DNA sequence: GATCGATCGATAAAGTTTTTTTT
DNA sequence: ATCGATCGATC
């Protein structure tokens, strides 16, 4: 209609005008941030979320994604008084929302969850690659105007006609080349994780469409969980079942993040900020010129555990690293430093090593019995019904500051350590069994 | 003129629901049932109704039941009609079903022939390998887009996915069609197969089976690998001509009969299958109950006696495995280690003795809780381990006694003939309550939130006394210190003790002497746990200092010199000594700590680290 | 408006030796 | 290459 071109008009007003915590303008200083970098992304605030919904409950659950066509382009002229002629470069911006308070799990899908805002975790699975998508189909006839204006292709529909403002005629459409660009398009399938499931049963399949600038974020095996619509495409063609009156599930995405740890926030940790722009950066100057630091942080880096205080010396200086310093063409430099606890059972040697996975960015935890000799590292996995012999690789390879507990697997000790103790020697190792000459750089 | 005796039935039913069913009168039972069954779907918004065969048998006196039992695949879309009447009249996006239930006979799935075309028939079995959840259509608002696409038709059939019939105006009739996604209401189903119950198969002869659909809100509550009933109407389902893909012996040899209808000649065949409405899975002043039960004195006392009439004395025991068998507390510290959230305790002793019996008594006593001899120690279970590649993937998750023990007592024994891997693949299991795997797949986070219960055997089946069961230990040393404490089961042949349990074991076998009275009873010991479970008491006293003199007293007697053994109880068991400490105050029901509290939880270990200690 | 004839489009295919962990 | 369906033309 006509009052939802007064919507952008009263959204602009009521976003950009004021941001909480005493002012500062938070969100009015990360637009400028992410147009500094050029990267195409925006947030919302959680809180702002609870603000811009009390005239909007009715315009996020009843309607998620023209109302999100409409809230694109009011973001351009947020930005174009900002900065002049950014649209000259890729002349394109679209947003992306935070957490939301849901917790569905894969198995909680009904009737009246579909069009509407979800959120659901999993593990990435099998996995394609990146192709072009025609995003923009000029239509083209025969005879009469061969250019019908570069549409807006759906998902998997195939949306088309035979004839319309031309003639009646079964005169198919063809296409030509000029100016049709092209955003990319990646089906990851989606695998419930085993974490929170009743367990003793079987995995759940979805299908995840991502879209232009989130393309390949995730790496397959690692855990992610995704927020974004609910869609339907009743194809009217099924093949495993037979054809019945049913339809498909396609989940697109709006945002994409990492693997959270420890759970039990409740305003924090679990949107993966880490955006030090304003109020950390011009702070954290003069916590680095003090004269006692290095006596200072080791001591409060580990707050559960007192204790002896050497080893928080040690690994403390473990996850802060050294370099890798590159060289003329001559031989490389390690730059991991690898420490190696050794305790008395009852000491809190295993706390340690669990707490620091909490506060590093990316971890393992392949402990004791049941670790692989070769699925630590890189392995091949064979090919389904018509596909190759590719390499999908297990630990170490997702990992770049993992943590392991070699203490005395004996009867597999001899199968593992001819497996680890070159990853340190002739470190990034990689291998050929029976497969391609490779070699994957794990640092 | 079934059109008038389905408006018979009709208002029949519907005169039913204004009159109740109800035999007495403020003894219970308040009248107008089905009024009740409105005013209660009024309030939570589940869109069901409940109605059975016994009270509407007995108002026509069966001239109207056994009517709707031969005709209600027909009659189904006719009884929704009248109560879409009544509800406007009785009551203020409204979608229905009609759920029967408790019909008297039960049969097999071998009996279905004839008679099963349109009929009711409630049958048995269990299931096995079901499927996902997807929405169905039932109403369309397609239409083509020649002049307008507004025509909205309904009841999509096995196949109609193209409603193309009576446009508005005179536009190009059966042209198009576009499903709107907006105003065609969807429902949510899925497809499992049952199979035959294993108390009526004849032989090994390949026990055939066949298929249901469930529809309304039934999805979901069929959990699979179950004994179970059905609702019973039967349907048969062709598909074998439309628009996409291209539609042994001498299967479908009917379907030839079955050729030449108006459309294109093709061989269309019938196969039977089965619809489902509602599932059912067999296999106050009680409140006020409580009340008056938790201001009793002695129920830490009147408990112990009442655990199990199949064993005598062993007092220090009964103790134990009452507080396993409640829950301590989980809650701990901010950013970081998650701490203990149970005891685990275990008794040794000689085999074939009372310590079988505990065994046998808890499995059914405890919620969910799976018992596991652990023998199997070569393919899963104990052992976790993935399965090979099979029908479209390697690295799938497994079964196995510790995963399905979440908030669940497992119980294992026989420690000595498991091999020398597992023992600290469990020992990872026991310090913190995750495990992990990484063998031949991604890593995986499982957090197995168990309390194990064990009973081993000693060294040669009978314990020696004069030395301390280091020896009779039978493991490894950090498993032990890593573990709490026993009470390890002693034995001995007196005149007097084998006599009394003997008639303490007679009375019990008879078939019926039951003269022995636990002061409480089963049920209501289950729900008084339930309520116990309920808070969470906090130590707030300064008995801190009267605690930490105890344990600074204790660890400078088990240690017996410098060169003495690496038994030394270290303040992994300080946990263990306020976590047992503050779950015998939540067994009275008390919110605080008290220093009177934790006399008997200092010297449960201790009398037991004296059994260690000489 | 209905019936008949002609033209165009759509429909039919098949498997079972090397290599991985595992017992 | 054959069969079926749809469209156009003629009666
Ligand atoms: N110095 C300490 N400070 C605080 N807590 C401790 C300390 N030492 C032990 N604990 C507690 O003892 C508990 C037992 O875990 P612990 O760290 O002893 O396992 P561990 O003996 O290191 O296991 P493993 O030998 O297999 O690594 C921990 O939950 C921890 O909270």
């Amino acid at each position: 209609p006509n009052v939802s071109r007064t919507i952008a008009r009263e959204l602009k007003s009521f976003l950009l005008e004021y941001t909480d915590e005493t002012g500062r303008s938070v969100y009015g200083a990360r637009i400028r941030t992410l147009g500094e970098m050029n990267s195409e992304s925006l947030e919302v605030n959680y809180r702002h979320l609870a603000e811009s919904k009390a005239i909007l409950a009715l315009f996020l659950a009843k309607c998620p994604e023209e109302m999100l066509k409409i809230f694109d382009l009011v973001a351009m002229e947020a930005t174009e008084l900002h900065y002049p002629d950014y649209a000259r470069i890729h002349s394109e911006i679209h947003v992306r929302i935070s957490d939301f308070p849901t917790i569905y799990s894969l198995r909680e899908l009904r009737e009246s969850n579909l069009s509407s805002l979800v959120r659901v975790t999993g593990v990435v699975t099998r996995r394609t690659g990146v192709f072009p998508q025609l995003k923009y189909v000029k239509f083209n006839c025969l005879k009469c105007g061969s250019i019908l204006g570069p549409f807006f292709q759906d998902s998997n529909e195939e949306i088309r006609i035979s004839f319309c403002t031309n003639c009646k005629s079964k005169g198919p459409f063809r296409v030509n080349g000029e100016k049709t660009v092209y955003r990319n398009y990646q089906r990851v399938t989606l695998q419930e994780a085993p974490g929170t499931v009743p367990p003793g049963r079987l995995p759940r399949h979805r299908e995840v469409i991502l879209l232009a600038d989130l393309v390949d974020v995730s790496k397959p095996g690692e855990e992610v969980e995704v927020t974004g619509i609910y869609k339907n495409n009743y194809d009217g063609n099924l093949n495993a079942k037979n054809g019945f009156p049913v339809f498909a599930t396609i989940i697109e995405a709006n945002s994409i993040k990492r693997r959270e740890g420890n759970t039990a926030n409740e305003g924090e940790e679990g949107l993966d900020v880490f955006s030090w722009t304003e109020e950390e950066e011009r702070e954290f100057r003069k916590i680095s010129r003090d004269r006692g630091i290095i006596d200072k942080i080791i001591s409060s880096m580990a707050p559960s555990i007192y204790g002896h205080r050497d080893i928080k010396t040690a690994v403390a200086c473990s996850l802060f690293g050294g370099v890798p310093k590159n060289v003329n063409g001559k031989h490389s430099i390690r730059g991991d430093i690898n420490v190696l606890l050794l305790g008395d059972p009852g000491t809190a040697k295993s706390q340690i090593l669990k707490y620091v996975e909490k506060t590093a960015h990316r971890a393992v935890f392949a402990t004791g019995q049941g670790a692989s000799a070769v699925g630590l590292t890189a392995s091949v996995r064979k090919d389904p019904i018509t596909k190759e012999w590719t390499l999908e690789g297990g630990a170490l390879v997702l990992a770049d500051k993992g943590v392991c507990l070699i203490d005395e697997f004996d009867k597999m000790n001899d199968q593992d350590r001819t497996s680890i103790h070159e990853a340190m020697e002739q470190q990034s190792i990689s291998i050929s069994k029976a497969g391609i000459v490779t070699t994957l750089q794990a640092r | 003129v079934d059109d008038v005796t389905g408006e018979k039935v009709r208002e029949a039913f519907e005169q039913f629901l204004e009159d109740f069913s109800v035999q007495s009168t403020d003894t219970g039972e308040v009248e107008k049932v089905y009024r009740a069954q409105i005013e209660f779907m009024k309030i939570y918004d589940l869109n069901t109704i409940y109605i059975d065969y016994q009270h509407l048998s007995m108002r026509e006196n069966g001239a109207l039941a056994m009517a709707i039992s031969e005709q209600y695949y027909r009659f189904l879309p006719f009884l929704q009609k009248g109560l879409r009447r009544v509800v406007r009249k009785y009551a203020p996006e409204r979608v229905f079903q009609i759920s029967f239930f408790n019909l008297p006979t039960v049969h097999r799935i071998r009996d279905i022939r004839s008679e099963k075309i349109g009929s009711l028939l409630s049958i048995s079995g269990t299931v096995t390998r079901t499927s996902e959840v997807r929405p169905e259509l039932y109403k369309a608002s397609f239409t083509c887009d020649m002049c307008r696409a507004i025509v909205d038709n309904v009841e999509q059939s096995f196949k109609y996915t193209e409603p193309t019939f009576c446009p508005n105006p005179s536009c190009e009739n059966r042209a198009f069609w576009t499903l709107n996604v907006t105003r065609s209401r969807f429902l949510d189903w899925q497809k499992v197969r049952i199979q035959e119950n294993a108390n009526e198969i004849p032989t090994g002869s390949m026990p055939r089976t066949l298929d249901v659909i469930l529809r309304g809100d039934s999805v979901e509550r069929a959990k699979p690998g179950d004994r179970c009933k059905f609702t019973g109407v039967e349907i048969v389902v062709p598909d074998v001509t439309q628009l996409g893909l291209p539609g042994k012996t001498t299967e479908g040899l009917n379907s030839g009969v079955t050729g030449l209808r108006s459309l294109g000649v093709r061989d269309l065949t019938y196969k039977i299958s089965f619809l489902a409405c509602h599932v059912i899975s067999i296999g106050s002043d009680e409140i006020n109950e409580l009340k008056e039960m938790v201001k009793d004195e002695h129920i830490y006392d009147k408990l112990v006696r009442s655990i199990a009439p199949a064993v005598f004395g062993h007092e220090a025991v009964k103790k134990g495995i009452l507080l396993q068998m409640l829950g301590g507390v989980h809650k701990s510290t901010v950013e970081g280690i998650k701490l203990r959230g149970d005891i685990n305790i275990c008794v040794v002793g000689d085999p074939s003795t009372s310590k079988s019996q505990f065994l046998k008594y808890v499995v059914g006593f405890a919620p969910r809780s799976v018992y596991t001899s652990g023998k199997a120690s070569s393919a899963a279970g104990l052992t976790a381990a993935v399965v090979r590649d099979e029908e479209g993937g390697d690295y799938t998750i497994e079964a196995g006694a510790l995963m399905l023990a979440d908030n669940g007592i497992c119980c294992i024994d026989e420690f000595d003939k498991m091999d020398i891997s597992d023992q600290v693949a469990i020992h990872e299991a026991m310090e913190q309550q995750t495990i992990s795997i990484a063998k031949a797949g991604i890593h995986a986070t499982l957090n197995a939130r168990t309390s194990i219960l064990a009973a081993a055997n000693p060294v040669g089946g009978r314990y020696n006394r004069k030395l301390s069961l280091r020896g009779n230990l039978n493991m490894t040393a950090p498993i032990m210190s890593r573990f709490d404490l026993f009470f390890v089961i002693l034995d001995d042949c007196n005149e007097k003790i084998d006599t009394e349990l003997a008639s303490h074991i007679v009375d019990l076998h008879m078939k019926r002497d039951e003269a022995i009275e636990p002061p409480f009873s089963a049920e209501q010991l289950r729900r008084y746990i339930k309520y116990a479970r309920t808070f969470k008491p906090i130590l707030t006293k300064e008995a801190r200092s009267y605690l930490v003199e105890k344990y600074k007293e204790l660890r400078k007697d088990d240690a017996q010199g410098f060169s003495r053994s690496s038994y030394r109880i270290t303040v992994r068991q300080l946990e263990s000594m306020i976590r047992l400490s503050e779950a015998i105050a939540r067994a009275n029901c008390v919110d605080e700590i008290t220093p009177s509290f934790i006399a008997e939880a200092y010297d449960l270990l201790r009398q037991s680290i004296i059994r260690v200690d000489v």
